[PDB]
């Protein structure tokens, strides 16, 4: 109930301020950026549960899989780099 | 000189100190002179509900002890 | 004689020492902390600011500000209507019209200056052979209408009577340079 | 009486509008180096509340500094129109007051007061930053001497 | 092609045709500050016209008076005296310092570094104080005139100039620490607006835009006009033709200016200040008020000024922005028949389009700053 | 009592932003060899109220080709997020004690792109849309490291909670370790907040909306510096002295917020292309490398932290 | 050397007419410096000096609260400074009136007037030359 109260309060305050305000008187580069950001945000999604995965017993396995993730992500980055995907010189 | 920005720095510092100590004092006031018990898992919630049920006044922070 | 900027006397050394120095410069952000230090030093100095209406900026006895039509100790005017000021004024800002006065003298009936045409060059007081028109020291005479800056004989004579206690002293100071 | 509180309200509104003056510096020519020198330490434009230079879309005052030509008048008028009321104008220099040293030219507007309405005229070619500051404080007082709510009340 | 109009809303109007973030076409627009100086001058004596040059390229104003003075003296076939020449050199160098402060700091301002502006405009105030102490006006001192100089220096000016020259070096160093080796400055400037020497020549460039590409052309070491032949100073040349090289050149120029000022002060000679030819330069006021001939000459000079034998000249001055020239045509009259002003910013803007090839929208604002574009000398 | 706590939290942070404006102006002035505001009130403490009155008293020239919906809900959203971020912060005890609190911070920070983009799509032009696209791309790109840094530093404390970092730094700051992760975190806070040298979006709104945007900006500034203080500069926590913790937290947050302005006055701007190269070629490689390093550290060391 | 600074500060504070004068000064002229009183002018203004401050702040003025019928407690102008003190305050001199007095001449204004850009006693221009062309007036009786 408390979170609801706080957010409602903030919204009310914002709308009140903005009411008083009135009542007183194509390039593919950006698309490629968005796509790269998708492919890294999903990696964040696959990477966030490490604070719970590092509590397990299969440490030799979590080590492995996390290294796989990071390594192949770096390789994809390097390839997008070599292929001039981070240049901006139209 | 450089010692004329303090009239504002100190204002902001006081405004940034108020939240913390205010919240602490209000917690100590609403929860019987004790911190607000946290519940990261169900075990602590069970302990809390149990204290509340044994209180007899429906409040988890009314510790009873041996006398009861 | 010439010099070189952005040219080295000879190639450098790729030694591990210099390479590591440059890598430290890059990673540790070394050349920027010095700018931060310059800004901190300036924070810890005295600013050159002044309370304006209470503390005024320094000027010289040659400052060219507002205009004035002067007089003699007797009180008689000085302008003899010779029109050299009107003839030298680059912006054609001085309009003059004269006549013989009932006492038989060369004196003006009309002397108008347009401050929206004056470029404040002093040629008029350089030309006046009698020291009658002077670009005085005052600079604080802004207005709210474009019609208060069209001066005339009366306004200029009032300014002279007003500021003579200062114009005379500044002229006493500087007249040996001109 | 309501008159007392209305006077106080107008005084407060004017205090704010005169202590938060933001200029659009329409700087065209050699009457702009002086505005820069006025922002500089010795005069510290920013010390009275007058920001150095803001956007023409959230500004309050507009400083016309230098010769305005017939190729530049429409842009100045468009800026004046885009600006939000209540807006004030300050003409800095002979060029903008009456054309000055080019008043008899074919490509000069003989006064910014023909393209936009002016509130404070500063004379000089160029006027010292001290004089420009004097003029801006004169504008401050012109604002402090307004009676908007009073005239709306006794209407 | 994502076209846009940029600059106005301070008289510049660029029309930019982009391709994505790159810049393909830069069309500058001119005449937003065209007043008609060259035509008005035709209706004014050879002295009623001097202020116009103070008003052109309004950051120096005295390297502008100086060109007109030299041209009219070349026509009259006179020469001013040593003290006038030395004062004129000294103050020309001071105007150089002012202009270069202006350039570097407005460059860093339009780029984003703004504290040098305030650190250095105080020095600019202190030098406007000299301007005023000698002429009575902070900026537009109609002080240098054909025949020499209007007035002599007051008795407490050289000492002040010495106190100022003492510390301007430490100020330049204060700025250099922040700017020259900063990786962000170097990234904004290096390899920007490159231009080769032959193309510069064929485009009509002058000054730092020449000697930042390895060329050796300074109109004070070559084609000298004042006693500059009696004073020593170095000319900094570049190696790559980029904004960084030009920045360093302007800085070292601000330094050579102090090197020249030390010498000018130490070697200031005594004597008169304006040619003692009262048919050109007015007489003193005591002589005017006691002698007949002097008064007649004053009258004629301030009503129907001095007459100039017909001819034509092109006198070039090494102004802070480059070769400032005056094609001055004369009839045997008190007034000129034509005065054409050659300004470097003209050709520099003309070449902006080629200098902005293979560059973004945020590099053009620096390419401009590297030319010191003032529109008074351009639009005239 | 809870509403009173909410007031005690909200009012002071707004006051602190309003006065951080003045502190910025004064500091920049004294670094530029001038004073700054001195007049309106003693040392200027009335100038922010004056400016607020002025703005809110202006007349809004709402673009005609626009959409009122996206015109009003953009600054509303900005301020709502900028205020709801301050909620979970342990100072030392939090108003709302959340687990996954730093994740709530990440999300409620990443949600501002919507406003910074709707404003542009609303303003009917192409230059404003260009600027909005570029700013969105910048913010987006730097969110990546803003997330990975925390993902790697939250393995010295095995929990996404902010009330665990206190005991994690009960003996030593998390700066000595991960000072290379901070230097990359301290900057993504500038680029995320479009703060110089990353102000390529403010270097087109009425009085009220501009004011709300300003408030959001400076609130986010204070909050990012507060997060830095709590994470990498863990202050003192003696169970009986929340007063001490709050004092130290305030001091460090003010240090950081003054450092931001130090920087604004000290350095030039960047060029969008170079700004993006910075991340995608210097920060992401090092970030992933140090992420692997910090995944291995708690293993080849027996110092793997707990889950309480 | 910090306690000496604090002592200089406390004396700068108490160096006025107690709290009332301190507030008056600090709120009209945002400055609480102490200086030597070189003189005072007919209109109630005071002029202070201190040669150890830097050039531009080594001289200053406290204006009058009333000038020719006007509440100048808040409104204040550099136009209030009469000429003799204007010349010493803008540092054209090293000598003030008290020691170097002006030349006593009639037709010089005894009472100084400040800027009147909008007051009812302001300046309105006009032509000072008489009529040039005189017309013909016929008599007031016919034929
Ligand atoms: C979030 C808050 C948003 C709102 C903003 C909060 C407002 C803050 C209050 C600021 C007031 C400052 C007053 C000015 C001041 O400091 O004095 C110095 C000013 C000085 O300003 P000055 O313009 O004369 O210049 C000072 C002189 N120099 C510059 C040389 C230093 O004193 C005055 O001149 C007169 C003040 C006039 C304004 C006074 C306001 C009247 C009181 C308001 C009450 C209105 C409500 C009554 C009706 C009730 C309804 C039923
Ligand atoms: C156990 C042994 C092994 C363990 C593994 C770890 C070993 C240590 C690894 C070293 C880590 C190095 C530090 C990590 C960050 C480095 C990032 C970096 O170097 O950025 C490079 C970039 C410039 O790159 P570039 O353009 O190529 O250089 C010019 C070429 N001549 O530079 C930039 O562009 C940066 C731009 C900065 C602009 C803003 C600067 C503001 C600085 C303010 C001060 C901040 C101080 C930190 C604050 C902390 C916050 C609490
Ligand atoms: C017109 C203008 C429009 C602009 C509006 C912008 C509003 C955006 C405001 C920011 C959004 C905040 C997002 C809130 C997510 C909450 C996430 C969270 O952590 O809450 C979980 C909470 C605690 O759970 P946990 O931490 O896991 O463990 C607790 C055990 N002790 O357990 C809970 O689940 C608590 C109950 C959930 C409360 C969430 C309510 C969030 C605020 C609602 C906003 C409503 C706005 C209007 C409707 C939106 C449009 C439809
Ligand atoms: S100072 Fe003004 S009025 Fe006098 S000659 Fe020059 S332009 Fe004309
Ligand atoms: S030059 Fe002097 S005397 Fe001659 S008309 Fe002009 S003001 Fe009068
Ligand atoms: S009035 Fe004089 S200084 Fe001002 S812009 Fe015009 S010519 Fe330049």
């Amino acid at each position: 109930m408390n979170l609801y109260t706080v957010i409602f309060i903030n919204i009310l305050l914002s709308l009140t301020l903005i009411l008083v305000a009135f009542w007183l008187p194509f390039s593919m580069k950006f698309f490629l950026v968005a796509i790269t950001f998708l492919l890294f945000d999903l990696e964040i999604a696959l990477l966030l549960p490490l604070p719970w995965a590092i509590q397990t017993i299969k440490t030799s396995t979590m080590m492995i899989m996390a290294f796989i993730l990071v390594t192949i992500l770096s390789l994809g980055l390097a390839y997008e780099w070599t292929q001039k995907g981070l240049e901006w010189t139209e | 000189m450089w010692f004329e920005i303090l009239p504002g720095l100190a204002i902001m510092g006081v405004c940034l100190v108020i939240p913390g100590v205010s919240t602490a004092y209000i917690h100590k006031f609403t929860n019987g002179g004790k911190e607000k018990r946290v519940a990261r898992v169900q075990y602590q919630w069970y302990l809390m509900e149990r204290d509340r049920r044994i209180s007899g006044v429906n409040r988890y922070y009314v510790s009873k002890g041996l006398e009861n | 004689t010439y010099k070189y900027v952005n040219k080295k006397e000879q190639e450098s050394e790729v030694d591990m020492k210099s390479a590591t120095d440059n890598a430290a410069r890059i990673l540790m952000w070394t050349e920027l902390i010095r700018g931060l230090g310059m800004t901190l030093s300036y924070l810890f100095r005295e600013p050159a600011t002044i309370n304006y209406p209470f503390e005024k900026g320094p000027l010289s006895p040659r400052f060219r500000g507002e205009h004035a039509l002067r007089r003699y100790p007797s009180g008689e005017e000085r302008c003899i209507a010779c029109k050299l000021c009107e003839a030298i004024c680059p912006a054609q800002a001085i309009t003059i019209e004269a006549e013989p006065r009932a006492d038989g003298s060369r004196r003006t009936t009309r002397y108008d200056i347009d401050m929206t045409k004056c470029i404040y060059c002093g040629f008029c007081q350089e030309a006046c052979p009698v020291d009658a028109i002077v670009e005085g020291p005052n600079f604080e005479f802004s207005t709210e209408t474009h019609e208060e800056l069209l001066y005339n004989k009366e306004k200029l004579l009032n300014n002279g009577d007003k500021w003579e206690a200062e114009i005379a002293a500044n002229i006493q100071a500087d007249y040996l340079y001109r | 009486r309501a008159e007392y509180v209305v006077t106080k309200l107008d005084d407060l509104i004017n205090w704010a509008r005169r202590s938060s003056l933001w200029p659009m510096t329409f700087g065209l020519a050699c009457c702009a180096v002086e505005m820069m020198h006025m922002a500089a330490p010795r005069y510290d434009m920013d010390r009275f509340g007058v920001v150095f230079r803001a956007s023409p879309r959230q500004a309050d005052v507009m400083i016309v500094a230098g010769t305005l030509t017939n190729k530049m008048a429409p842009a100045l008028r468009k800026v004046y129109d885009q600006m939000p009321e209540p807006r004030y104008v300050v003409s800095m220099g002979s060029c903008a007051n009456g054309g000055g040293y080019y008043h008899y030219s074919y490509s000069v507007v003989r006064g910014c007061d023909r393209i936009v309405p002016v509130d404070i005229y500063v004379p000089g070619c160029p006027p010292t930053a001290e004089a420009l500051l004097y003029g801006i404080l004169q504008l401050q007082r012109k604002i402090k001497r307004e009676q908007k709510l009073k005239i709306w009340y006794r209407r | 092609n994502m076209t846009l109009n940029f600059g106005p809303q301070g008289v510049l109007r660029l029309v930019l045709e982009l391709s994505g973030e790159m810049v393909r076409k830069c069309d500058p627009h001119i005449g937003l500050l065209h007043r008609g100086t060259e035509k008005l001058i035709e209706y004014k004596t050879y002295l009623q016209a001097l202020p116009y040059f103070d008003r052109l390229d309004y950051v120096s104003m005295m390297c502008n008076e100086q060109a007109y003075s030299i041209a009219v003296e070349k026509l009259l076939n006179i020469q001013p005296p040593p003290r006038a020449q030395w004062i004129r050199v000294l103050f020309g160098e001071i105007t150089r310092i002012l202009n270069h402060i202006m350039a570097v700091t407005t460059h860093a301002l339009d780029i984003g570094a703004m504290t040098p502006f305030f650190w250095m405009f105080e020095e600019r105030e202190k030098m406007f104080e000299f301007y005023e102490r000698v002429s009575g006006a902070r900026m537009h001192a109609a002080y240098i005139r054909p025949g020499g100089v209007h007035q002599d220096l007051p008795l407490g000016l050289l000492d002040d100039i010495y106190e100022f020259s003492k510390n301007f070096s430490l100020r330049i160093d204060e700025v250099e620490e922040m700017l020259t080796n900063n990786r962000i400055w170097r990234n904004r400037t290096v390899d920007i607006g490159v231009v080769t020497a032959e193309d510069a020549l064929n485009y009509g460039f002058s000054g730092v835009m020449l000697r930042g590409s390895g060329i050796q052309w300074d109109l004070r070491k070559t084609q000298p006009y004042d006693v500059y032949d009696q004073v020593e100073f170095d000319v900094p040349i570049g190696s790559r033709g980029d904004c960084y090289d030009r920045y360093l050149c302007r800085v070292e120029e601000m330094r050579q200016s102090l090197r020249i000022i030390e010498q000018c002060l130490n070697k200031m000679p005594p004597g008169e200040i304006k040619v003692d030819d009262a048919k050109v330069s007015p007489p003193k006021r005591a002589e005017m008020k006691t002698s007949m001939e002097s008064l007649i000459h004053h009258f004629k000079l301030y009503t129907e000024g001095y007459q100039v034998p017909p001819g034509a000249t092109y006198t070039a001055i090494e102004a802070p922005k480059g070769e400032f020239g005056v094609y001055l045509v004369s009839d045997g009259s008190s007034r000129p028949y034509r005065c054409k002003i050659k300004a470097p910013g003209f050709a520099h803007l003309a070449g902006l389009d080629k200098m902005s090839k293979g560059h973004m929208l945020a590099d053009v604002v620096a390419i401009i700053g590297t030319q010191d574009i003032v529109f008074g000398e351009i639009d005239r | 009592m809870f509403f009173i706590n909410i007031l005690t939290l909200l009012v002071p942070i707004l006051i602190a932003m309003a006065f951080l404006t003045l502190v910025e102006r004064k500091i920049l002035g004294y670094m530029q060899l001038r004073k700054g505001p001195n007049i309106v009130g003693p040392y200027g403490i009335l100038q922010p109220f004056a400016d607020a009155m002025k703005l809110f008293m202006k007349e809004p020239m709402r673009p005609l080709t626009t959409s009122m919906s996206l015109f009003i809900i953009a600054p509303t959203l900005s301020l709502t997020l900028a205020l709801s971020l301050w909620v979970p912060l342990p100072m030392p005890h939090p108003l709302i004690n959340l687990n996954l609190g730093i994740l709530f911070i990440l999300a409620t920070s990443s949600l501002s792109v919507y406003s910074i983009l709707w404003s542009g799509w609303a303003s009917n032009s192409k230059y404003s849309l260009f600027g909005a696209l570029r700013a969105v791309a910048q913010t987006i790109s730097y969110e990546v490291t803003m997330a990975i840094i925390l993902l790697s530093v939250l393995l010295m404390n095995g929990s996404y909670s902010l009330q665990t970092l206190i005991t994690t730094q009960e003996h030593m700051w998390l700066l000595l370790p991960a000072w290379p992760m901070a230097m990359m975190w301290f900057i993504s806070t500038l680029a995320e907040t479009n703060r110089a040298p990353f102000d390529l979006t403010e270097g087109e709104y009425a009085a009220g909306p501009f004011a709300l945007f300003f408030m959001a900006e400076y609130t986010n500034i204070i909050l990012m510096n507060a997060l830095t203080t709590i994470i990498f500069l863990g202050p003192l926590y003696y169970i009986n002295l929340p007063e001490l913790y709050s004092t130290n937290f305030m001091m460090e947050a003010l240090l950081l917020s003054s450092t931001f302005l130090w920087i604004r006055a000290s350095y030039p701007r960047f060029r969008y292309d170079q700004l993006m190269h910075l991340l995608w070629k210097n920060f992401l490689p090092l970030t992933l490398a140090l992420c692997m390093w910090h995944i291995s550290l708690p293993i080849f060391t027996a110092g793997v932290p707990p889950y309480m | 050397e910090l306690v000496e600074v604090l002592k200089r500060g406390v004396q700068q504070v108490t160096g006025h007419g107690g709290l009332r004068g301190l507030l008056r000064v600090f709120f009209r002229a945002n400055d609480i410096r102490i200086g030597t009183l070189v003189g005072e002018d007919k209109y109630g203004n005071k002029y202070y000096e201190d040669n150890k401050q830097f050039f531009g702040r080594h001289r200053w003025v406290i204006y009058t609260t009333e000038m020719n019928g006007k509440n100048t407690f808040w409104d204040v102008d550099g136009s209030m400074v009469p000429p003799e003190w204007h010349r010493w305050l803008h540092c054209m001199t090293d000598d003030p009136p008290t020691t170097n007095p002006p030349t006593a001449r009639k037709f010089i204004w005894t009472n100084h007037k400040f800027n009147v850009s909008a007051t009812p006693e302001q300046y309105v221009p006009y032509s000072t030359t008489r009529k040039k062309i005189h017309e013909w007036v016929p008599p007031s009786t016919p034929y």
